[PDB]
């Protein structure tokens, strides 16, 4: 955290832009020194540990950013005045870690400062109080599970919990759902067992093969071929036809992003305007480890029709339903 | 044969500069197309987007005699680059770089935009399959 | 004064909008005793809410052979919903997948872009961190090269994870960090790749500087994390299984260093934790974190 | 004669062009080029069960890459041109497509220790400090407000109060300019302070404000 | 079971047909290609679905470590005397405990069931 993601987080950041004259500010890299505390008069001084918990004292070391400032101002001339190791905050720092103070000092010394060598370290003297964080788990990301909810009109569901690289904390949950044999079969028009899948930042669930159409790939033929790989098998083809006529005449690009505007946000303002937020939204909201560049959303269609084949597999029973509870599927 | 003991040595050469700033451009070989029956052409970059960025229309034979669209492709040079490698009197060889990869789609004849009214049809027959009951 | 705050209140989340924020975490340690002290130093929490009507999370999954000790689960509205980890298991830190990638293009792997969707069906589809990355037409040796980098220290790290399912073709290699990994020896044919000259070596760690890292680096050890447990054979002891008759099986890859490190750091004071009842030993573990010292 | 008008020329002539895949760290060495541009010489050996196209680095270029063909089935390639003098020209159609490959010798050790040498800029790194950097310093007059003194200096604050009649004249100029004017507009217009601008401005006529707010000021009826 | 494709306009045929000569057609409804229905028979619905995994089974599994090794049946196809043998891990799990086995001599493969 403090050696790798830190920088990580400061150095990639949405530049500072503010103007007339416009001002620009950029990050540099991070520096972390060890902890130190300035007493009533103003040393800064060391504060080896046994002292932070007998005065009640926090355990923290100073984190300095370097910002460079470089001013336009329609004289069209540059002034990136540097700004270098600039106060922005304390952060705690984990005993016996590479960056706090008692890290590789033989017994003796330990032994000195009032500490002992057989304590295992890996806590936080946070308000002079030694604080665990206890390692918590959490649902895997990045696979295409298939989970059947038995209640359900949907026979099975297929999820990716959406996960982007050390970039940003929303993760997304497409679905996949199969409208096959579930509850009441109702009416959902002539067609039956047709795949669906509900999308992040949408308002009504979306036919499968429009959302394909709209990525692109209008050629109903591109559309199988990304999902079913192989045309030789006979049941599968029975299968994917139901939805394969969900409807058509999606087929321009742009009508479809409208349907799906349309299926989006709330009474649509205009088809230009929906048009633009949902094209925006697929490109970095839906699937963004597939697909974090706006351009060759080609990745996206490759997985987008996984997550079609993969409970078209539960289907058929090739494979047998994943586990919520296997050691692999969490992290 | 002659192709069969083919042996030869030439020179290969990529001019720094070039006159002619030379791209790709990628039409479908399942279309089959008779590059003979090209008359004639017309290229533009593409309306839709109101320029080097700007995704091409050809127009053979024509305005609609023929009509494709050239989308860009995402990268190019982005791991390694692209050349073109032509023969010349002297037998040398001289490379060309690729600046850029477009791709062209044989385009539909119809055309046009359905609009709201023809999703608003479709979803009335959705309506009408789903009134149907006992 | 947010992270200080959240490290000591222990909600996780901006202090004003607490509508999202969870706590129950960065708790004070334990101190009453130092085996007490590993243990909650040492602890998990599955994350689901105490009262969904069903159990099924709180009953063992099978797939916590030495990821966590069984033993060790405390009695009350926690019951099974606080673990506790093997005393060998080690959580990988994480890595960037970009050497690995770099690796497949010089051995023969086609990026799905070049790749026509037709030859997709009959070959294997290599998925890395989850995203689709291409597609290999002869996935053995894609493998058995792959182990071999692992194993020798160079572009992948041992806590990469190469894990290939035959029946799907996908070899999914998982380079991300949170993922429960167990050192375990490997074994090829039916013979110990660990063998006596290294023994020797460990023995006089002091002057000879032959470290756990060399016993790796020499490929003697191998992290199987447990999505790479799912395909491999392993045998509890090399007498037991490393010897011919009429084998249970002959293929067995990997060998475990003791059984007895998959119980945690307050299983492993009981003697003869087989002959008591089981219950009885996660009741003396709760004790233990009572008993002074 | 057009500037959307494009060549058929090439294609029309069935002109074919050759289409290579070259790795960059290569394609660095030849944006060095050799002399005009010249890079080395090609290998071509052809034989009754097999063909091979090598290529060999001019000495100078230097301070065997076997030839991978690749299939251009599936799409019909061929090579457009944008000239220096923007002219457009079709040169040929792609008759072949091929990869530069190693000969059988880089893995990923020659490759590991160009990739070191390639990484050059590793992504940055959380460097430590010794001791503390100095933080405050003991600035007597901040450097902005010291700006501003100059210019608040300069023109001091508005002005006095002072010919209202031949204001009038210049209120009447603007007036003509737009019937409704902004009083924001008209505090530019005039030096004199907004207070005594605004007293003229309700003589000459009642501020409207014209349900755009801003108060715009029209002549009277009157 | 089959699916049709229109040549050109390229978008799934539909089971039409012409009172003319009372003739099965599949037609594209997104344009006009039709052709006459070749095959002259439609939807179809198994419900037994009775299908052999011997089908299914990929020649792969034949290296997984841990699949068991039998020497009892050596192969038909190539007389190896050491196969591979696994039960049907789907599901139509009313009535399974069939064993199909696989030929596990390299490059053969023969899925011999029994
Ligand atoms: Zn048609
Ligand atoms: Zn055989």
């Amino acid at each position: 955290f403090i050696q790798m993601s830190v920088q990580r987080i400061v150095e990639d950041a949405p530049p500072i832009d503010l103007q007339p004259p416009r001002y620009l500010l950029k990050f540099e890299q991070i520096y972390l020194s060890k902890p130190t505390h300035w007493e009533r008069d103003g040393a800064p001084s060391p504060m080896m540990p046994n002292e932070a918990r007998l005065r009640n004292l926090t355990y923290s070391a100073p984190l300095y950013v370097d910002i460079t400032k470089t001013v336009i101002k329609e004289g069209e001339e540059q002034l990136q005045t540097q700004h270098q190791k600039t106060f922005i905050g304390k952060i705690p720092i984990m005993l016996r870690s590479t960056y706090c103070l008692l890290n590789g000092l033989t017994d003796r010394d330990l032994c000195e400062l009032n500490e002992c060598p057989l304590d295992p370290g890996g806590y936080f003297i946070i308000n002079g109080s030694e604080k665990v964080l206890i390692a918590q788990e959490k649902m895997a990301t990045n696979t295409v599970y298939v989970f059947a909810k038995k209640d359900s009109k949907y026979a099975y569901t297929g999820e990716c919990r959406s996960c982007l690289e050390n970039s940003s904390r929303p993760t997304s949950t497409i679905w996949v759902s199969m409208l096959a044999r579930g509850g009441q079969g109702a009416k959902k028009s002539a067609i039956g067992q047709r795949i669906v899948a509900t999308l992040p930042y949408i308002k009504q669930e979306v036919p499968i093969i429009i959302v394909f159409r709209a990525l692109g790939f209008v050629s109903d033929r591109d559309i199988l071929e990304h999902i079913i790989y192989d045309f030789e098998d006979p049941e599968m083809m029975e299968m994917v036809k139901p939805s394969l006529d969900e409807a058509f005449v999606i087929q321009e690009q742009n009508v479809a992003l409208n349907f799906i505007g349309s299926r989006g946000a709330k009474p649509g303002v205009t088809k230009e305007k929906r048009i633009k937020y949902a094209k925006e939204v697929l490109q970095k909201e839906m699937l963004p480890h597939v697909g974090v560049s706006d351009f060759c959303e080609t990745k996206k269609a490759y997985f987008l029709g996984y997550m079609v084949h993969r409970l078209l597999l539960a289907a058929l029973g090739r494979r047998e339903l994943d586990d919520r509870d296997h050691y692999g599927n969490k992290r | 044969g002659p192709s069969s003991q083919n042996v030869t040595e030439y020179v290969v050469r990529v001019p720094k500069n070039t006159t002619k700033k030379y791209n790709i451009m990628a039409f479908n070989a399942a279309d089959k197309v008779n590059f003979a029956t090209w008359n004639q052409a017309r290229l533009e970059r593409d309306l839709s987007n109101k320029p080097e960025d700007q995704p091409w229309l050809l127009r053979v034979n024509g305005k609609s005699g023929r009509k494709f669209k050239g989308i860009k492709k995402g990268g190019v040079t982005e791991n390694t680059s692209y050349y073109i490698f032509t023969q010349c009197p002297d037998g040398a060889f001289e490379a060309f770089p690729v600046h850029n990869w477009y791709n062209f789609t044989p385009l539909a004849r119809h055309r046009t935009l359905t609009a709201e009214e023809a999703e608003e049809e479709w979803e009335r027959r959705n309506k009408v399959l789903n009134h149907f009951s006992i | 004064d947010g992270l200080k705050y959240s490290l000591a209140t222990g909600n996780w989340g901006d202090q004003k909008k607490a509508h999202q924020a969870r706590a129950g975490v960065s708790q004070v340690l334990n101190r009453l005793t130092f085996a007490s002290t590993l243990s909650h130093l040492r602890r998990l929490n599955s994350p689901i809410g105490r009262d969904g009507k069903l159990a099924k999370p709180r009953q063992l999954h099978n797939t916590l052979w030495g990821m966590v000790c069984p033993a060790e689960t405390p009695e009350g509205h926690a019951v099974g919903l606080v673990k506790n980890l093997a005393l060998m298991a080690y959580i990988s830190v994480g890595s960037q997948p970009s050497p690995i990638l770099e690796f497949l293009e010089e051995w023969s792997m086609e990026n799905l872009e070049e790749i026509s969707p037709a030859a997709i069906a009959d070959a294997t589809k290599i998925f890395v961190n989850g995203c689709w990355v291409g597609i290999h037409k002869d996935p053995e040796q894609l493998m058995n090269t792959l182990r071999k980098l692992r194993r020798q220290m160079d572009i992948i790290v041992s806590e990469v994870s190469m894990i290939r399912d035959i029946r799907e073709r996908e070899i999914r290699i998982y380079t991300d960090a949170g993922r429960i990994c167990r050192p375990l020896l490997i074994v090829e044919k039916q013979k110990l790749l660990l063998k006596k000259r290294h023994i020797d070596q460990l023995k006089e760690r002091e002057y000879n500087n032959y470290s756990w890292q060399d016993l790796v680096a020499s490929g003697v050890v191998e992290y199987i994390d447990t999505l790479e447990e799912e395909t491999v054979m392993l045998a509890m002891t090399p007498d037991d299984l490393q010897e011919k008759e009429v084998a249970y099986c002959s293929t067995y890859t990997h060998c475990e260093i003791h059984p007895s490190m998959i119980l945690g750091v307050c299983a492993s004071i009981i003697p003869f934790p087989d002959h008591n009842q089981s219950p009885r030993n996660t009741y003396q573990s709760a004790m233990g974190k009572q008993a002074m010292g | 004669a057009e500037r959307g008008e494009l060549d058929l020329t090439g294609a029309k002539q069935n002109t074919g062009v050759w289409l290579v895949k070259v790795p960059k760290y290569l394609s660095q060495q030849w944006a060095k080029a050799s002399g005009r541009g010249e890079v080395g010489k090609l290998r071509i050996a052809k034989t009754q069960g097999r063909t091979e196209v090598s290529f060999t680095l001019n000495e100078d270029l230097a301070n065997e890459h076997p030839f991978v063909l690749q299939s251009v089935g599936g799409q019909t390639l061929t090579v457009f041109t944008e000239s220096s003098s923007d002219k457009l020209s079709l040169e040929g159609i792609v008759v072949q497509r091929a990869e530069c490959r190693p000969a059988a010798s880089e893995n990923y050790m020659r490759l590991k220790r160009l990739q070191i040498e390639e990484s050059s800029k590793p992504v940055r790194l959380s460097q430590q400090l010794d001791k503390v950097v100095t933080t405050n310093y003991k600035p007597v007059a901040n450097h902005q407000y010291n700006i501003e003194y100059e210019r608040k200096k300069k023109e001091d604050g508005k002005r006095a109060r002072a010919d209202k009649q031949h204001v009038l004249d210049m209120l009447f100029s603007a007036f003509e300019k737009h019937q409704y004017y902004n009083l924001k507009d008209l505090v530019d217009i005039t030096k004199q302070p907004v207070v005594y601008l605004k007293e003229i401005l309700k003589e000459i006529g009642v501020q409207n404000v014209k349900g755009i707010h801003k108060n715009t000021w029209e002549l009277k009826p009157e | 079971v089959g699916i049709r494709f229109c040549q050109e306009c390229n978008n799934m045929l539909y089971p039409k047909e012409d009172k003319e000569n009372r003739i099965l057609l599949y037609a594209c409804r997104n344009c006009d290609y039709q052709q006459e229905a070749d095959n002259s028979c439609i939807y179809v619905n198994k419900i037994t679905h009775e299908v052999d995994e011997l089908t299914q089974i990929i020649a792969d599994v034949s290296q997984d470590p841990t699949l068991p090794r039998t020497e009892d049946h050596p192969c038909q196809k190539c007389g190896h005397k050491e196969a591979v043998f696994f039960q049907s891990h789907s599901a139509r799990a009313e009535d399974a405990m069939r064993l199909y086995y696989v030929c596990t001599a390299p490059h053969c493969g023969h899925r011999w069931t029994e």
